RNA sequence: CAUGAGGUGGCAAGAAAUGGGCUACAUUUUCUACCCCAGAAACGAUAGCCCUUAUGAAAUAAGGGUCGAAGGUGGAUUUAG
C-alpha cells in the first residue's frame, strides 16, 4: 500500500522508536544546504 | 486424558499420502526419519519414495544497461518426498497428521496431503 | 558473561524435557561442541557460540527419538483402531464401494485460503455397482472420457463449487443421478 | 517510499567517493 | 508515498479498473455474442466508450514492485530484474540459488 | 569484475562476518538462505507478497535496534507463525532490550497478522570471519 | 461384516495441552518469560521482576500506536479477532468507558433501561442527582446504588436503611456493614427481601471467635474470610481442617510460624509477590529437616531473606560452600559466608580472596584467618589499622626472622 | 448486566500463572486466535451461508423464468453456465450479476 | 506559477546505405502417405491486397483466399566450431 508502509515509518521516527539513516541523512545534510542555499 | 467419545462411528480413511516438498535434501531425510518413527509407534504399515525433483531454472540479465551477452541464472531446486501411508482410521490419521503438521520444518517442507475416505454410498 | 545450562547441566538428564516445542538454536542451552562453517585455509570452522548458519539449520534439536516415544504416552490415546476388514482391498470393495479424494495443500505464512483444496475427484469400481446388465452400458456412453478399459473404473470430479464439503456433494449427486438416468430407460434407446 | 530508504553505510560510500 | 508520481499514475490505474470492473464484466458480456442481433449489440458498444479510461485493465502497464521499472519485471516474485537480483545475492529469498546447471 | 555480493580485500586490518564475506555463487553450497519460508517451491502461490514483507522485517529492525544488530536477522516461518532470530550485539542494557523484544512483537504481530517471536541472542563483539 | 469403529472426536487444542504434560518444567535454566543467553537473563529478583515488567512496557507503548491511529492497520489477512477499533448514542457510549457519556442526560431530556445502565457507570455528588432521578427517569435502579458506594461503612447501608423505606448486593454493601447479632439477622434477611455473600459477611468481623466457630459450613474462596481469623480437594479437606491442630498465600505463613508442608505440596501439583513467599517461605522448612534440600535447591528460584536462612543448612550438615558463593548475587550478604570456614587445604581459602574481590567494587578482619590455615595477607592487615593475633603469631614463626620482623608490631597497635 | 461480565475480569487474574513453558505460548495463541486452528483444512471459517450444491449451480431459482423461446433467453442460459463455473464468486454475487442482467432486458 | 503535476490527440516512414538472422535460389530437393522400403512434381515461397478469427475501450498475431516477384550457392573481404 506504500502509504501504510511509509507513513508509519514516518510516525515511528516521530516517535522515536526506529531511528532511521535515510532520512537522518537527510535532516542533517538539508540542515547544512540551509545555511547557503537557500 | 479426556476425549468423550460420542454416538457416531468412525470416517473411515485408506492410503492417506503425504507429499512433503523441500528444498534442503538432509531436512526432508531427517524429516522422514521423524515421520517413520512418528508413524511404526502406532503400527502403521508405511513405505516411502523419492519422486524425481523438478528444478525451474530461468535467466536475468546482469548488468543494469546493456551487454545481453551476459547473463546470470537462478534456480529452484525443489525436491519431494512421499510418505505413503496406508489404511488408517479417521481419527487415528488426523492426529497422526497433526503431530505432523505442528512440528514441520522452516519454511523447508511445504507439505501436500491426499485424503480417501471409503464410504458406503446413498 | 557467565555462560550458563552447559556447564551445569548433567547427564542423566531428561533433554525432551528441556526443548518441548521446535526451536531456534540458543547455543548457550545446547551442550554439544558442534561446528559450523567452511572453515579458513588453515583454521578450524566457527564455534558454537556467535554462528548464523546454526540458526539458519531447520533445526531437528526438538524432537529427538526418545522425545518421540515419551510424547506419544500421552498420545497412544485420541486413536481408535482399524477394523479387520480382511484386506486387499477387493473384500474391502464390496462393502467399501465409492473412493474419493479430500486434499488439503498446507501452505505458510500469514493465510490459509488456498484454492486448488476442494479439488474432489470420486472413483467408483464398477463391479460395485451389481445392478447394471444394461444400464451399465449407457452410464458408460454418457461419460465421454472417463472409465478406461484396461481398469473399470469411473472419475468424476468436481471443481465448481467453493467449498470441498460440498463438492462432495456434488460428487454424490452426479454419481446418483446419472445412475438413475442409466437405470431410466428411454424412448430411442432402440433406433441405434 | 519506504522501500527506497537505504542504510547509512551505503549512502557515505556513495557521498563521500573514495574510489573512482 | 509511492516512489514515483509514475506509481501514483498507475495505482489509480488498478483501483479504477478494479470498482468498474463489475460493469466491464457486464457491458462487454453484451458484446461477444452471435445472438441479439447488432442494434441490441451497438448501442452497448457506446456505452464502454463513454466509460473513461483509467478503468479497462489494458491501461496497466504491469510494473515492478519497489523500484517502478515498466519492464524487466519477475511477475512471480513481483520485483524487477535488479533489485531482485541484488535480494538474491544476500541470500534473501527462499531457495534462489546459482544456477550452474 | 563482478561485484554482486563481495567486500572487496584492502589491507589486513578490515575484519568481516562469514556471511558477507561469502560471494553469493555459495548461496547453498557454503551459506544458507537468510530467510526460510514455502513460497518458491513450485506450484505454490504466496511467494510473491511475502518477500516484499520479508524486505521490511530487516529494515524495520535495522533501525529499531539501532547500532547494535549484528549481522543479518533470520527470519524463519511455520505455518501462521513468524520466527524471527536474531544476534545482536551486548552493548545495550538489558532494560531496553525487553523493551524493543514486546514492543517489536506485538507491533509485527499486529502488522503480518500473525504471532511473532523474537529470539535474540548476545555476544560481546562482532564476529569475525576473515581479517581480509 | 466388518463394524466400523468410534469418530474420537479428539478435544481440540487439548491435543497439544496433552504434550504439555509429557514435558516437565526442566531445572538448569531461568523460567521462560526471559531470553535464554546469559546476557538477557537476570541474575536475582529485582532485576527478574523489573524485566517481566520492561517486556510489559513493550506492550504498552506498542499498543499505543494501534490504539491511537488504527489507520495502519486495516488491512485484513486471514482470521483472528485481531483489529483494533439523541438516544441511541446514549446506551451505547455507556459501553466505552463515562464523564463525558453521563453529561448527555439532560440535553437529551431537554428511559429506566440507561437510567440502571449510564447511572451505573460513574461508580459522583452530581451524578448520585441521576440516582435518586432513577425511576423518576425498578429494582436494580434502586439497589447497587449503594453497592458501589461502600468505595466512593457509612453512605450505603444509610441508603440500605433509605430503601427499605419504600439482588447479590444487597448482599455486598451491607454485607461488611459489636455486631455479630445483627450479623446474625442480616443472613436471615436474606429471605426478607452465596460464595461471595457469606464471603462478605465475614470480612468485616476479621478487622472489628464464637461465630468464627460458626461462620464455615453453611469452594476455594471460602476460606480466605477464615484463614485471617485464626493467625485433592479432600486433601485440602485434610490439609485445612487439620491446620487448626489470594488461597494459598496465607498457609505458608501458618507452616513458618509452626511434613507439615508437604500436605500443600498435593494442591501444587493440582501474583508475582506473594508467590515467592509459596518458595522462599517453603525453603526455610526442608533445609531445616540434607539429600532432601539439595534437590529442592534446583527446583525452586532456578525456574534478601532468601540467602539469610540459606547458609546454615550447611552448618548442621561441606564441600558446595564455594558453590553457593556464586549465586549470592544471582558486606552483609559476604561476611555470613565468611563466618563459617572460619569455625580444608584447597577450596575454601579461594574465595574469601573473591569476597576480597567482592569488596574492592567483623567482615575485612576474618580473612586472614582461612587463608593462612591452608604477601597478599598484609596489604590487609594494612587496611586493618587504617580503616586475631594468635595466628599471626602461629604463621610467622613457619614462614622466620623477617617473620619475626612481622611480629614485633603486631603487640604494639594492640 | 455489567457486574455479570466484570467478575468474569477480575476472576481472571486470580488464576493467571505465568507461561512457564514452551508449549503454552502455542496454546495460548488460539485460544484468542492467533495461531492456526490446527488442523488445517484450508477452508476454516469460510461459509457461504450454507451454499449447498444447488444454489450455485442451479440458477433456475433466480431467473424470473421469461418466454424461454426467445433469442433472450438463450443469452440468460449461457450468463448462468458461466456463473455456475465459479468457485470464485458467491451465490449473493451471482443473483446480483443477473439483477443488472435483470434491468436491462426489460429496457431494450 | 515550473525544468513540477494533470488531461485529449499525435510521433515509429524510407531518395539511401549498413549490422544480425529467417526464407530461399531446389534433385541429399517439392507435395501427399508414413514420420523413414512408397508414389507423384520437376522450382522459390515471402511480401502485397482480401475474408474471417483471437485479445482488447478501440487493430498486433494466427488461419484461409488470391499474386507466384527478385532469386541459378553470391567480389574484395569475413565469422564460428
Ligand atoms: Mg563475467
Amino acid at each position: 500500500n506504500h502509504h501504510t508502509y511509509a507513513e508509519l515509518m514516518q510516525t515511528l521516527r516521530f516517535l522515536g522508536l526506529y531511528r532511521d539513516e535515510h532520512q537522518d541523512f537527510m535532516d542533517e545534510q538539508k540542515r547544512l544546504k540551509k545555511l547557503r542555499g537557500k | 486424558p479426556v476425549v468423550t467419545i460420542s454416538d457416531e462411528p468412525d470416517i473411515l480413511y485408506k492410503r492417506l499420502s503425504v507429499l512433503v516438498k523441500g528444498h534442503d535434501k538432509a531436512v526432508l531425510d531427517s524429516y522422514e526419519y521423524f515421520a517413520v518413527l512418528a508413524a511404526k509407534e502406532l503400527g502403521i504399515s508405511i513405505k516411502v519414495h523419492e519422486p524425481p525433483r523438478k528444478i525451474e531454472r530461468f535467466t536475468l540479465l546482469q548488468s543494469v544497461h546493456i551487454y545481453k551477452k551476459h547473463r546470470v541464472q537462478y534456480e529452484m531446486r525443489t525436491l519431494y518426498r512421499c510418505l505413503e501411508l496406508e489404511h488408517l482410521t479417521g481419527s487415528t490419521a488426523d492426529v497422526y497428521l497433526e503431530y505432523i503438521q505442528r512440528n514441520l520444518p522452516e519454511g523447508v517442507a511445504m507439505e501436500v496431503t491426499k485424503t480417501q475416505l471409503e464410504q458406503l454410498p446413498e | 558473561a557467565l555462560p550458563p545450562r552447559t556447564e551445569k547441566m548433567a547427564v542423566d538428564q531428561d533433554w525432551p524435557s528441556v526443548y518441548p516445542v521446535a526451536a531456534p538454536f540458543k547455543p548457550s542451552a545446547v551442550p554439544l561442541p558442534v561446528r559450523m562453517g567452511y572453515p579458513v585455509k588453515k583454521g578450524v570452522p566457527m564455534a558454537k557460540e556467535g554462528n548464523l548458519e546454526l540458526l539458519k539449520i531447520p533445526n531437528f534439536l526438538h524432537l529427538t527419538p526418545v522425545a518421540i516415544k515419551k510424547h506419544c504416552e500421552a498420545l497412544k490415546d485420541f486413536c481408535t483402531e482399524w477394523p479387520a476388514a480382511l484386506d486387499s482391498d477387493e473384500k474391502c470393495e464390496k462393502h467399501f464401494p465409492i473412493e474419493i479424494d479430500s486434499t488439503d495443500y498446507v501452505s505458510s505464512g500469514p493465510s490459509v485460503r488456498n484454492p486448488r483444496a476442494r479439488v474432489v475427484v470420486l472413483r467408483v469400481k464398477l463391479s460395485s455397482l451389481n445392478l447394471d446388465d444394461h444400464a451399465k452400458k449407457k452410464l458408460i456412453k454418457l461419460v465421454g472420457e472417463r472409465y478406461c478399459k484396461t481398469t473399470d473404473v469411473l472419475t468424476i470430479k468436481t471443481d465448481r463449487c467453493p467449498l470441498r464439503r460440498q463438492n462432495y456433494d456434488y460428487a454424490v449427486y452426479l454419481l446418483t443421478v446419472l445412475y438413475h438416468e442409466s437405470w431410466n430407460t428411454e424412448e430411442w434407446e432402440k433406433s441405434k | 517510499s519506504f522501500f527506497t530508504k537505504l542504510t547509512a553505510d551505503e549512502l557515505w560510500k556513495g557521498a563521500l567517493a573514495e574510489t573512482g | 508515498h509511492y516512489v514515483d508520481w509514475r506509481m501514483w499514475r498507475d495505482v489509480k490505474r488498478r483501483k479504477m479498473a478494479y470498482e468498474y470492473a463489475d460493469e466491464r464484466l457486464r457491458i462487454n458480456s453484451l458484446r461477444k455474442n452471435t445472438i441479439l442481433p447488432k442494434i441490441l449489440q451497438d448501442v452497448a458498444d457506446e456505452e464502454i466508450a463513454a466509460l473513461p479510461r483509467d478503468s479497462c485493465p489494458v491501461r496497466i502497464r504491469n510494473r515492478c514492485v519497489m523500484t517502478s521499472r515498466p519492464r524487466g519485471v519477475k511477475r512471480r516474485w513481483r520485483l524487477s530484474r535488479i533489485v531482485f537480483r541484488h535480494l538474491a545475492d544476500h541470500g534473501q529469498l527462499s531457495g534462489i540459488q546459482r544456477a550452474t546447471w | 569484475k563482478n561485484r554482486a555480493a563481495r567486500v572487496r580485500v584492502s589491507k589486513g586490518d578490515k575484519p568481516v562476518t562469514y556471511e558477507e564475506a561469502h560471494a553469493p555463487h555459495y548461496i547453498a553450497h557454503r551459506k544458507g538462505w537468510l530467510s526460510l519460508h514455502t513460497g518458491n517451491l513450485d506450484g505454490e502461490d504466496h511467494a510473491a507478497e511475502r518477500t516484499v514483507e520479508d524486505v521490511f522485517l530487516r529494515k524495520f529492525m535495522w533501525g529499531t535496534f539501532p547500532g547494535c544488530l549484528a549481522d543479518q536477522l533470520v527470519l524463519k516461518r511455520r505455518g501462521n507463525q513468524l520466527e524471527i532470530c536474531a544476534v545482536v550485539l551486548r552493548q545495550l542494557s538489558p532494560h531496553k532490550y525487553y523493551f524493543l523484544v514486546g514492543y517489536s512483537e506485538t507491533l509485527l504481530s499486529y502488522f503480518y497478522k500473525c504471532p511473532v517471536r523474537l529470539h535474540l541472542q548476545t555476544v560481546p563483539s562482532k564476529v569475525v570471519y576473515k581479517y581480509l | 461384516e466388518v463394524v466400523i469403529p468410534k469418530k474420537k472426536t479428539w478435544d481440540k487444542v487439548a491435543v497439544l495441552q496433552a504434550l504439555a504434560s509429557t514435558v516437565n518444567r526442566d531445572t538448569t535454566a531461568v523460567p521462560y518469560v526471559f531470553q535464554d543467553d546469559p546476557y538477557l537473563m537476570p541474575a536475582s529478583s529485582l532485576e527478574s521482576r523489573s524485566f517481566l515488567l520492561a517486556k510489559k512496557s513493550g506492550e504498552n507503548v506498542a499498543k499505543f500506536i494501534i490504539n491511537s491511529y488504527p489507520k495502519y492497520f486495516q488491512k485484513d489477512i486471514a482470521i483472528p479477532c485481531l483489529m483494533p477499533e439523541f438516544e441511541p448514542q446514549i446506551k451505547d457510549i455507556s459501553e466505552a468507558a463515562i464523564e463525558l457519556r453521563k453529561v448527555k442526560a439532560s440535553v437529551d431530556m431537554f428511559e429506566e433501561n440507561d437510567e440502571t445502565s449510564r447511572r451505573k457507570a460513574g461508580h459522583t455528588w452530581r451524578a448520585k442527582n441521576n440516582a435518586e432521578r432513577i425511576f423518576s427517569l425498578n429494582e436494580h435502579s434502586y439497589c447497587t446504588m449503594i453497592r458501589g458506594m461502600v468505595k466512593h461503612y457509612e453512605q450505603a447501608l444509610n441508603l440500605y436503611t433509605e430503601l427499605l423505606n419504600n439482588d447479590v448486593y444487597t448482599f455486598n454493601a451491607l454485607i461488611e456493614a459489636e455486631k455479630w447479632s445483627k450479623i446474625l439477622e442480616l443472613l436471615r434477611h436474606m429471605v426478607a427481601q452465596n460464595l461471595q455473600t457469606f464471603n462478605t459477611i465475614l470480612k468485616c468481623l476479621r478487622r472489628f471467635a464464637l461465630q468464627v466457630l460458626r461462620e464455615m459450613k453453611a469452594s476455594l474462596a471460602t476460606y480466605h474470610h477464615i484463614i485471617r481469623l485464626f493467625d485433592l480437594k479432600r486433601s485440602s479437606f485434610i490439609i485445612y481442617d487439620i491446620m487448626n491442630e489470594k488461597f494459598f498465600q496465607s498457609a505458608m505463613s501458618i507452616c513458618s510460624s509452626l511434613e507439615l508442608a508437604y500436605q500443600v505440596h498435593g494442591l501444587l501439583k493440582t501474583p508475582d509477590q506473594h508467590r515467592n513467599f509459596y518458595y522462599s517461605k517453603f525453603f526455610d522448612l526442608i533445609c531445616l529437616m540434607i539429600d532432601v534440600t539439595l534437590k529442592w535447591y534446583e527446583d525452586l528460584i532456578p525456574s534478601s531473606q532468601t540467602m539469610i536462612h540459606l547458609l546454615q543448612a550447611l552448618d548442621v550438615a561441606l564441600e558446595v560452600i564455594p558453590k553457593i558463593w556464586k549465586d549470592s548475587k544471582e558486606s552483609d550478604l559476604r561476611e555470613e559466608i565468611l563466618m563459617l570456614m572460619a569455625r580444608l587445604q584447597v577450596a575454601f581459602a579461594d574465595c574469601a580472596a573473591d569476597i576480597k574481590s567482592a569488596y574492592e567494587s567483623t567482615s575485612l578482619n576474618c580473612i586472614a584467618i582461612l587463608f593462612l590455615r591452608a604477601q597478599e595477607a598484609w596489604k590487609m592487615l594494612g587496611l586493618f589499622r587504617k580503616h586475631l593475633l594468635n595466628e599471626l603469631m602461629d604463621s610467622a614463626k613457619v614462614s622466620s626472622q623477617a617473620i619475626e620482623v612481622v611480629e614485633l608490631a603486631s603487640a604494639f597497635s594492640l | 448486566s455489567l457486574w455479570d461480565v466484570e467478575f468474569a475480569k477480575q476472576l481472571a487474574t486470580v488464576n493467571e500463572q505465568p507461561l512457564q513453558n514452551g508449549f503454552e505460548e502455542l496454546i495460548q495463541w488460539t485460544k484468542e486466535g492467533k495461531l492456526w486452528e490446527f488442523p488445517i483444512n484450508n477452508e476454516a471459517g469460510f461459509d457461504d451461508d450454507g451454499s449447498e450444491f444447488h444454489e450455485h449451480i442451479f440458477l433456475e431459482k433466480h431467473l424470473e423464468s421469461f418466454p424461454k423461446q426467445g433469442p433472450i433467453r438463450h443469452f440468460m442460459e449461457l450468463v448462468t453456465c458461466g456463473l455456475s463455473k465459479n468457485p470464485y464468486l458467491s451465490v449473493k454475487q451471482k443473483v446480483e450479476h443477473i439483477e443488472w442482467f435483470r434491468n436491462y432486458f426489460n429496457e431494450k
